[PDB]
RNA sequence: GUAGCAUGCUACGUCAUUCUCCUAAGAAGCUG
RNA sequence: CUCAGCUUCUUAGGAGAAUGACGUAGCAUGCUAC
């Protein structure tokens, strides 16, 4: 073995211990991308073929330098000379070396290559994507072989969470600069292989953590001048890193590098379009499709979603105070006015109202509310504001003083407790024990509540695979009827809530939808449909039972744009709530047997059905801007006959500077939202669901394409991956033969059962196993690297037999009964729940039971499945229940008849305290 | 059954509290609220019942609004 | 609903229709008789309806005002009436720190922050007569809420440590009450 | 109605069913009047109904059109409301330097998070803790967003306003953070 | 064949309730 | 102080259906009178 050694590092001065055999090839087990003919997807593939030789410097140690010597037959040689070759003065390629070496009794030819990492970049984007902790030991050397963290960091409990520690990202950004590297060497590559005539399709898996490309097996020399980089599949595969690592953060430095001060741009520099496009040249040159810095020149949805995806990655570089709404200085009646005539946003470039009207002449109901709505001159005219307890951009202060709100700790109910622990309850070792309570909070509620966006990073997305996902997410979605309707045709339930900052000074919602008639509304409209209008959304403090003191704030959106937003999308989501049996079960009751309906639908003819589940840790605040975007886009698909692009474009435009990114008003003080979804929109619901859905697809894909695909004895499914990845990465224009052919297989072996985070699933279970669908540690690993948060062993589960059904469900646990003559499905809730519910109240007068009866009525309509529970206790809340209604009703009987000389007159109350009445709430018969 | 006894005790003292305008005073609110949202997420029962003492302590402080001599029976 | 002038005609309407077929008339009056019974019984139905509904109206805003009487109530007297259920529930706990603070604070000894928990725990109380300070201190030792703390300093009401010899029961008057007494856990 | 002209006819017929039934005489006569009062009555009845119902569509008229009014109203008010607020928070502008920054814009067009961040006049610093306090906002004076602020107030969490020398480590915990610096730009 | 009465039936006006649907208003509960 | 979904209770209004009843017009049959 000393002769090939030799023969490797012969020209080389530096030593060289033989890693593998005796001139044996070492096992490899790497992430190598992969296309054949016969095999296709982006999975581990145990290629063992390399023969790794490390390098020893002085006082003997291995660095992270390898030499990957492999064999070729004579024929891919001679083509791997004649390509590098032509590649040789390029810097961004390794240095190979080609040499001839004898083993036994022929020449087979001992190709070499040097200054190789042991890892590649496929194995950096693999193991940041596919990333279950159970194994996960790849992404551990990679950060500690390259000094990004020191190894003990690894045994912090939750280390890589992105919750129980943001300091996991500072860890992340320590690999920005190689990626920043690797993503720029790669353009040399380009450029050297444009200008030497090779013509070849760019891999991840054949670049290394420093940016050499020591691969060109699969080049072919067209005449010098011509050549095309195919980065399709590599720039889409590595590009969610670029952000999780935040590759481009040399950027914001003058030179572009780390140890130089931050670029002083001006202030006043709101249009970055030829920054943008230098980004793009620079580190995205030859991506071969047209990119639109701003996105009001994109063609399509399918655009507006390609060059939005890029917004999020070049918006990272330039300053945080040059976004937001962009202001100019109108004049009306003489006074000038300052308005938002603009808008930077993050992702959709900059934006500018197609009818900007300075000079003009009056304001009417609807002029004042557009200059009253956008926080123009409430951040014009307010106090400069540091507020340090968020670590969010702080535009303004309103107010002199700042203002504290404080959680209230919630009345008890002492006769309800008085009587449960009379009837046996409240003990110790009982399973059913309070678990709910109105927890209480300091002055710093709502803004520390707030400060929770600050798990909202700016995420890009995989191009490629969401330009399919949300095709597939639409057909989901193809069986409903959507558009916009006009404003005496939209259905507002409660018209006595907040209209949101300002609005909420003067009155409520309906002093704002009944005072500007329908021809007003339709002009606000219109108005949306070409202009950008900015809105402020407060962040309201949220009084509701749990058992757990998180404040739950709720976005209030401003009337405004609720308005606008609901005259545009009411249509398509009524029709969402409307229709049974759907993959969305939004709108479906679970009384009189709707429960086992859904149950059942879910189960449609799933060959080895078991389910699973989810809850989105933080659904509200850790939503991504390009899910969201995408949400709002698909439920836009809608309007293809009566909304021009135009019109789409600038309500998504709306959209975004209304709900995604806008500026809150927490507590007298106006912020800056990172993104995320606001859980205030009239699409609030429904976008959730979208996004469970896409995330559900993603997670999907990735099963089916990170299968190995030779061990795939289904031929159809086979072929199924391989076609997937065309779609993806070859393909460019929407397939919709795959397509639905794709979303027919998912119906089949993956059902689903969607209402907003809450998502059940039925999937074919031999499948996953197998390898061909979504898992939950694809779900997990899908929300890991899309979502950037990790989710634990507390919001999934998995059930294997279907009797027992789904484990939760809206809170609400499954579980079969005889009732009827025939097995059914009941939700049952928690009786912790219930009891909690009873004990303690909001108001004060809730504690008194007579004035409230309809309370424990509507309580035990819910805690009537309980009574079929083997537990006995679990009945017993329900039976205590009945008897303290029927307690309360003599004790008002008693009241009546003492403080007034009249008896209660009609008796029909008869049946709260007997169980048929609440039996009647889950017979299928209604 | 102390255990769930002391956290309805804790609610029912701290709305006490929150009564005497405690809540007016933003140091000894965190502190008194802190302490009963502990109360509240308790497994133990002693230490339930010393953060009750706390929380009591509170309450005894403010002699002048609460005459606990003539309403303690 | 009797007691309507519109009932008695109807009953007597029945007991005439009654009479009738007791004797069995001829159908011809017997089709009389049973369309004068209908028109009465229409007449008094119609009566007892519009009563049932009036009576129905009169309860439904009894009932209201009687809600809005004791929601009056309950609101009105909510600081005392959550006092008293807040000692109460003290009483039924009967735990030994807190029974004995609350005997304390009935003598006047509150405290004056709230009561640490650690080790490094700094207390101060309140002691406004000899006879609590002799019943809760002993020596340099001090028994409060169920715990011992060590007696660090003693300021008199003006201020002014007082040394711990100097506390005795002829010694009384010459200190000024109330004393304030600073200790740690032990 | 009641007093519609057509309950005249109707009381006649009564009037003649309570003089002719009284006599009980002329057999084929009395019963075609009562038919004829049954024809007296349906016609009237029928009558009473459209005018109740003339009655009722008048009400919810009245009803609609003084609701209209009410949201006129109300409508104007707001509009005269929202108009103050506009001109109120018109006049705050430092029209000086807002103006300066506008002009010096490429097209008139700028940021609106560098409005504040460039021409407003106080700076109001909210420091969570102490550390935070010496870190950014240390001294009298302080530089932020590249300007001299000169603090001006401090207050606490309770409004109480705290001497700039009660900001100390030893003396922090005594302190209701977080703190409210309203600094002045110099 | 006309006048009157009786039984039955079809249609319309009138009411008596019961049920269903729904248009709106109020109170409350649960779900993401 | 939000955005949607479902459920219970209460009140008012409208329509329809079921049964009970009155009145009128028409048809079948029966009866008194000429
Ligand atoms: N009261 C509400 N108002 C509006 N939206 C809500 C409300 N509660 C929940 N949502 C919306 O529903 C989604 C999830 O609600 P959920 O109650 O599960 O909270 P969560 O954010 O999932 O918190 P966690 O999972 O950590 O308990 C939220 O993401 C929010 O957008
Ligand atoms: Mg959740
Ligand atoms: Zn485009
Ligand atoms: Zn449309």
């Amino acid at each position: 073995a000393q002769s090939f050694l030799n023969r490797v590092c012969g020209v080389s001065a530096a030593r060289l211990t033989p890693c593998g055999t005796g001139t044996s090839t070492d096992v490899v087990y790497r992430a190598f991308d992969i296309y054949n003919d016969k095999v296709a997807g982006f999975a581990k593939f145990l290629k063992t073929n390399c023969c790794r030789f490390q390098e020893k410097d002085e006082d003997d140690n291995l660095i992270d330098s390898y030499f990957v010597v492999k064999r070729h037959t004579f024929s891919n040689y001679q083509h791997e000379e004649t390509i590098y070759n032509l590649l040789k003065d390029c810097p961004a390629v390794a240095k190979h070396d080609f040499f001839k070496f004898r083993i036994d009794g022929d020449m087979v030819p001992h190709i070499s290559r040097q200054r190789l990492t042991k890892y590649t970049m496929a194995d950096l984007v693999y193991a940041l994507r596919h990333f279950d902790e159970g194994n996960c030991d790849t992404l551990k050397e990679i950060l500690v072989t390259y000094n990004c963290c020191d190894d003990d960091y690894f045994n912090k409990k939750d280390w890589y969470d992105f919750v129980e520690n943001p300091d996991i990202l500072r860890v992340y950004a320590n690999l920005g600069e190689r990626v920043r590297q690797a993503l720029l060497k790669t353009v040399q590559f380009c450029d050297a292989m444009r200008n030497a005539g090779i013509v070849g399709v760019l891999t991840l898996d054949n670049q290394d953590l420093n940016g050499n490309w020591y691969d060109f097996g699969d080049f072919i020399q067209t005449t010098p001048g011509s050549g095309v980089p195919v980065v399709d599949s590599y720039y889409s595969l590595l590009m969610p890193i670029l952000t999780l690592t935040r590759a481009l953060t040399a950027e914001s430095h003058v030179d572009t590098d780390l140890t130089k001060p931050y670029i002083k741009w001006d202030l006043l520099k709101y249009d970055f379009t030829e920054e943008r496009l230098k980004l793009f040249d620079r580190y995205f040159k030859y991506w071969d499709q047209t990119y639109h810095p701003n996105c009001v020149n994109c063609l399509d949805d399918r655009c507006i979603l390609h060059c939005a995806n890029f917004n999020v990655l070049f918006s990272t570089v330039f300053p945080p105070t040059s976004f937001g709404p962009l202001v100019r200085k109108i004049f009306v009646d003489g006074v000038p006015f300052v308005v938002s005539t603009g808008y930077h946003f993050r992702e959709l470039g900059v934006v500018h109202n197609q009818d900007v009207n300075l000079h003009s002449s009056r304001l009417s109901f609807k002029e004042l509310l557009v200059y009253a709505a956008d926080p123009a001159m409430h951040a014009a005219s307010g106090n400069l504001l540091l507020d340090k307890r968020t670590t969010c951009f702080s535009v303004a202060a309103l107010t002199n003083n700042v203002a504290f709100q404080t959680v209230k700790p919630g009345n008890f109910n002492k006769d309800f407790y008085d009587f449960a622990v009379s009837k046996g309850f409240f003990k110790e070792g009982s399973s059913v024990e309070l678990k709910h309570f109105f927890f209480a909070q300091d002055g710093n509620a709502a803004i520390s509540d707030y400060d929770y966006y600050r798990y909202n990073l700016p995420t890009m997305c995989d191009i490629r695979q969401l330009l399919f996902v949300v095709e597939v997410v639409d057909k989901y979605f193809d069986c409903y009827d959507g558009g916009c309707i006009n404003a005496n045709q939209v259905i507002v339930n409660n018209l006595d809530k907040s209209a949101g900052f300002p609005f909420n000074k003067w009155g409520k919602a309906r002093l704002y939808y009944d005072s500007m008639s329908y021809e007003d509304q339709d002009a606000l409209f219109a108005y949306t449909k070409r202009n950008v209008i900015p809105t402020i959304t407060q962040m309201n403090l949220k009084y509701a039972i749990s058992a757990k003191n998180r404040a739950r704030t709720v976005a209030g959106v401003s009337i405004c744009s609720t308005m606008t937003n609901r005259q545009f999308h009411q249509k398509l989501l009524k029709s969402i709530a409307a229709t049974r049996g759907a993959t969305v079960v939004i709108g479906t009751s679970k009384f009189y047997g709707g429960w086992h309906n859904m149950l059942k639908t879910v189960y449609s003819d799933v060959e080895n059905p078991h389910l699973m589940g989810w809850d989105y840790p933080k659904c509200d605040r850790a939503m991504p801007n390009m899910l969201r975007i995408m949400a709002s886009l698909v439920l836009a698909r809608k309007h293809t006959t009566c909304c021009s692009l135009s019109h789409r474009f600038y309500r998504l435009a709306n959209e975004c500077a209304q709900v995604l990114s806008e500026m809150v008003m927490c507590g007298g003080s106006l912020y800056v939202k990172p993104g995320g979804t606001s859980s205030g929109d009239a699409t609030t619901a429904y976008a959730n669901s979208v996004f469970n859905i896409c995330q559900a697809v993603t997670a999907n894909v990735n099963a089916l394409l990170s299968t190995d695909g030779n061990k795939i004895a289904d031929k159809y499914v086979r072929n199924l991956q391989h076609r997937l990845y065309e779609c993806l990465y070859r393909n460019r224009d929407v397939d919709t033969d795959f397509v639905n052919e794709f979303y027919a297989y998912l119906r089949k072996h993956f059902s689903m059962m969607i209402l907003s985070d809450d998502a059940v699933v039925c999937f074919n279970s031999t499948y996953a196993s197998q390898g061909l669908v979504a898992s939950i540690k694809n779900f997990k690993s899908v929300l890991y690297y899309q979502n950037n948060v990790f989710m634990s062993e507390a919001k999934c589960w998995t059930e294997t037999d279907l009797t027992k059904g789904p484990h939760e469900f809206c809170s609400q646990h499954t579980m079969l009964v005889k009732q009827g003559d025939d097995y059914v499905y009941l939700p049952y809730p928690d009786p912790s729940r219930i009891l909690g519910a009873g004990c303690f109240v909001d108001d004060i007068v809730k504690t008194d039971g007579t004035l409230m009866i309809e309370r424990f009525v509507s309580l035990a309509i819910d805690a009537y499945p309980l009574t079929k529970h083997p537990n006995q206790e679990y009945a017993d809340v329900f039976h205590l229940y009945l008897q303290y209604i029927r307690k309360l009703h003599d004790e008002l009987t008693g009241h009546m008849l003492d403080m007034y000389s009249v008896m209660l007159t009609n008796d029909n109350t008869s049946r709260y305290w007997e169980p048929e009445f609440y039996e009647a709430m889950y017979t299928p018969h209604t | 059954s102390k255990m769930s006894d002391v956290k309805c005790t804790s609610v029912v003292l701290l709305s006490v509290l929150q009564q005497l305008r405690v809540e007016s005073s933003s140091k000894l609110w965190a502190q008194c609220v802190q302490l009963h949202n502990d109360i509240l997420l308790a497994k133990d029962t002693t230490e339930a019942f010393e953060k009750m003492v706390s929380l009591l302590s509170v309450l005894l402080s403010m002699q002048g609004a609460v005459d606990i001599n003539k309403l303690c029976e | 609903f009797s007691s309507l002038p519109s009932y008695a005609a109807f009953a007597t309407a029945q007991e005439a229709y009654e009479q009738a077929v007791a004797n069995g008339d001829s159908e011809v009056v017997l089709k009389k008789l049973k369309k004068s019974l209908n028109v009465a019984k229409s007449e008094f139905d119609r009566d007892a309806a519009m009563q049932r509904k009036l009576e129905k109206m009169a309860d439904q805003a009894m009932t209201q005002m009687y809600k809005q009487a004791r929601s009056e109530d309950k609101r009105a007297k909510v600081t005392s009436a959550m006092q008293t259920m807040l000692f109460t529930m003290l009483r039924k706990l009967d735990n030994d720190a807190l029974n004995n603070i609350i005997n304390n604070a009935r003598d006047g000894c509150v405290p004056l922050n709230i009561i640490p928990l650690t080790t490094a725990a700094k207390l101060m109380v309140v002691i406004p007569d000899y006879n609590t300070y002799k019943n809760t201190c002993d020596g340099t030792t001090f028994t409060y809420a169920s715990a011992l703390w060590e007696i660090q300093q003693v300021v008199d009401a003006d201020s002014k440590i007082v040394q711990l010899s100097e506390i005795s029961m002829d010694n009384s008057p010459n200190l000024a009450w109330p004393l304030i007494v600073t200790a740690l856990r032990a």
